[PDB]
């Protein structure tokens, strides 16, 4: 699914950014642009980041 | 102000759901057309239009009751990346929509707004028909296989 | 990806403007109808429909260029409280829209996206015709007086 | 006797309200026509006709439920002396009508007379549209001025 | 006021009689329909509608003459419990109605209100046609027997 | 499974009632035709068809709710031997049907299945109209006498 | 009583088979519609209707012969769980139906009821055409594969 | 507005009930004010 429609970021692209070395939502945001426009996706994006970092353990 | 304040809040909540569905279905429609799945594109366009008509009736009812229709707040769209995900996204949206409609109807009955109840029940019937269509499509993908299912939706009726 | 990224940003900006106008005009239309100013209500309804059609063309062009149409970000609706203020709100909105259209066109020309330019020019012609309508109505309020102006818009054509 | 006695009393009360409205709206219509406000006259005539049709359905339902329709008792007409007052008189009547409809519907629901409920719901929807119309006219008088408003109702 | 005061009282008296007839006939019609005597129901429904049209003409005439039409005072409905009683009830009503019409006509003539007289004469002719109908039905009951008479009025046309 | 289990039981109970009525009315229709009472035969044929249509709507709703429509359990047909007894058998059946419909509706309301309620209400309106027809015919037998009543139903409309 | 008692028993036996097929085909039809296999749903609906017409003719013939048509006894439906099983269930039912029809015809010939024989032979011809259709469908599943076969039956003709 | 339709008596004319009497309560009220 698209998590962020403004910047065209999917849930898989959020996982990819983490696998590629992002350590936090703020880092994912710098990498992908997620949540930088209307901001409505931010909580969902954060949830994906949280789940991904947790699974990497 | 003749309208019950909580009725108006419920109607605005349903309106907000319709407004999300308008945009989600319209974008899904145009994505399907872009991919050459014109039968899905056409069907989804008509779903969008039907949500537009529900929104209109809601806005009209809110004005009659002397409330303020809220067209400013647009919640999150669920946009899929492929046909199966898009259908499921529409279905997820519709299950939330019908739960809210049932809760709105309960409150209408409680405060004796029988005309608002009747409007919501009509919308509910339409959204249930959409749920039927979605579950059917997802079932057909399983029965005929995804490639056949998509093939059958390349050309319009 | 065939599309220029800033062209796509510009198209999404115009699209965002159309989405505001759709909702603003639709609500104004339904407010005029609630008040019994049916001629204004009908005219404003057609303005809203026209913006829907522009939005559709933008969405289709964005997808052709391999961008993602932004139906999620809805900017500020300028809602009026009375007929004169509603007309002025529509005018303020249009003046911002035409400024954005002109900037979009400059950029399309610069990167040689002549088809997107032509689309935007067509939209711009339509928006300027709307500005002509709006300035005319505000002028008429002054020439015939508000009470006559409103009277003349009670009954549909 | 298949009908619930309180349902029949409620249906007779709503019928009573429709019989008042028929006569009040018909008289207002003919007064507006006498004054040459023919568009108001024609509109009000159709409101009267619509109440007649509701009355017909109530009478038919009461008879089916083996009750006795009461067309004998006619309550108080609210007749205005000028356009603004006639409109407010119609509105006062409608506010009473809809209050009684809601109470009748509550009772039908309680005794499971769902078909009587639906009949009343349809009547209520029509009476609410009439309230919409009445408030709109009263608001137009304010927005365009009384002289313009009347002028706009001279001709059909 | 331009109208003679006793003419207006007479017209209001006739109007009063028509208002009884309208309700009495309408109820009789629906009772006959309820019993499945649809031909009687349809005929009686048309008698009710004809009284409504007379009432309308009286109301209009009273207003032209600058009187106040009385739609508030409703006299005694004569409701029967079976077909024979209902027809006799309608006839009883019509005999009283025609007596008042003749007295009203006498007075219009005396004060030279020839247009009111002509309107009343037209109503009178209609009421005498109704008397003929009623006397004929009562006579048919005797001639063909009650069971055949009712049978002949089960089906419309 | 979206459907409430007791809602589905109630729908299957109403369906079971319709299946009895289909067969009972069809046989009565064909008996009236065999006897040369063609007007009764035609009317009863249309009553049977109407129950078939109600059954179809119940079957479709049950499947949407993910239940299994019960077309296997056929209850007791109430067949008469003569015209009056056949009408009374139809009435006895309808009185049981409407009682079940009302209970079904109560339960739908309780679990907020407002669309199933609306379906059942529509069926109930139709069944009450049938009861009106049946009570009327039995009344007419008394008013016009049996021999006339039967005569009047020899020839089709 | 003009009819041969064993002929009437045979006709009632055929009627009982038709009554099973009506319900089985109707339910299969509505199941296929629920799954979005509308071409199968439509075809099966028409099979149900055709069985209804045979049942009618049987009921009429039994009444003419002065026997009692039996609509009360409803034997076991064979309801499948997927398209291939449903088709086979219909075919199993039809093979039993045609065996009974042949036995009924034998007895009609023996007692010289040539008109009843002719009616049964007409029904037999129709049931054999249904057997042809069923065997054809089951053969097509093998030739084109199940996914293609189902795909070809999603959309109506 | 008309308080009594039978006799054409408005509330301002009060500031009647002799015919049908349906208006008596209302006229008695306008008076008691
Ligand atoms: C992304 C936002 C929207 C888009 C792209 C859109 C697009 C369209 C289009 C293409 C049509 C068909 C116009 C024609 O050719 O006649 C239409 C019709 C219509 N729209 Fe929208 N629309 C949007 C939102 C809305 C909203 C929010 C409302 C109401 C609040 C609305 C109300 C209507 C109505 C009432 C119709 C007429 C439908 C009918 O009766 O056939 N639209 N829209
Ligand atoms: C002041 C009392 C009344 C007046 C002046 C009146 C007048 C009229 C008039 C002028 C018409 C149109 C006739 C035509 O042109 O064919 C009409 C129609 C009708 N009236 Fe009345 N009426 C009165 C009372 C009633 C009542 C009390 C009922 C029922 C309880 C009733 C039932 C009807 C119906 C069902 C129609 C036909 C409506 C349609 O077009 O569907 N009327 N009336
Ligand atoms: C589950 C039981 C049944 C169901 C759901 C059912 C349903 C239907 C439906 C939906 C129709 C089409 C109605 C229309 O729109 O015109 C129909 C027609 C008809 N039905 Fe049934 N039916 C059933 C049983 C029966 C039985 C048992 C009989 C006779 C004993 C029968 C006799 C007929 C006949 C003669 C027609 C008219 C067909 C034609 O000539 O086109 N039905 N049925
Ligand atoms: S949806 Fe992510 S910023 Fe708007
Ligand atoms: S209204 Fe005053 S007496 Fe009739
Ligand atoms: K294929
Ligand atoms: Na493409
Ligand atoms: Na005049
Ligand atoms: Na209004
Ligand atoms: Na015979
Ligand atoms: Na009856
Ligand atoms: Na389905």
């Amino acid at each position: 699914m698209y998590v962020c429609l403004c910047q065209g970021v999917t849930d898989n692209q959020i996982r990819d950014a983490i696998y590629e070395g992002c350590c936090s939502y703020r880092e994912v945001r710098e990498a992908t642009g997620v949540g930088t426009q209307c901001g409505k996706c931010a909580s969902l994006a954060k949830q994906v980041v949280r789940e991904t970092l947790n699974d990497l353990q | 102000m003749k309208g019950d304040k909580k009725v108006i809040q419920h109607l605005n909540k349903i309106l907000g759901n319709e407004l999300i569905a308008i945009n989600q279905y319209f974008l899904h429609s145009r994505m399907w057309n872009d991919w050459g799945l014109k039968r899905l594109g056409a069907h989804e366009y008509h779903e969008s239009i039907d949500e537009m008509k529900h929104a209109d009736k809601l806005i009209e009812r809110i004005l009659f009751l002397e409330g303020l229709p809220n067209l400013q707040d647009l919640g999150k769209l669920l946009i899929g990346e492929n046909t199966q995900e898009m259908l499921q996204c529409d279905l997820n949206l519709e299950l939330k929509a019908t739960k809210d409609l049932r809760e709105a109807i309960v409150h209408c009955e409680q405060v004796h707004d029988y005309v608002s109840r009747d409007l919501l029940k009509d919308i509910l019937e339409s959204e249930e028909e959409h749920i039927d269509y979605l579950e059917t499509q997802l079932g057909l993908i399983q029965k005929v296989g995804l490639e056949n299912y998509l093939q059958s939706h390349m050309h319009e009726d």
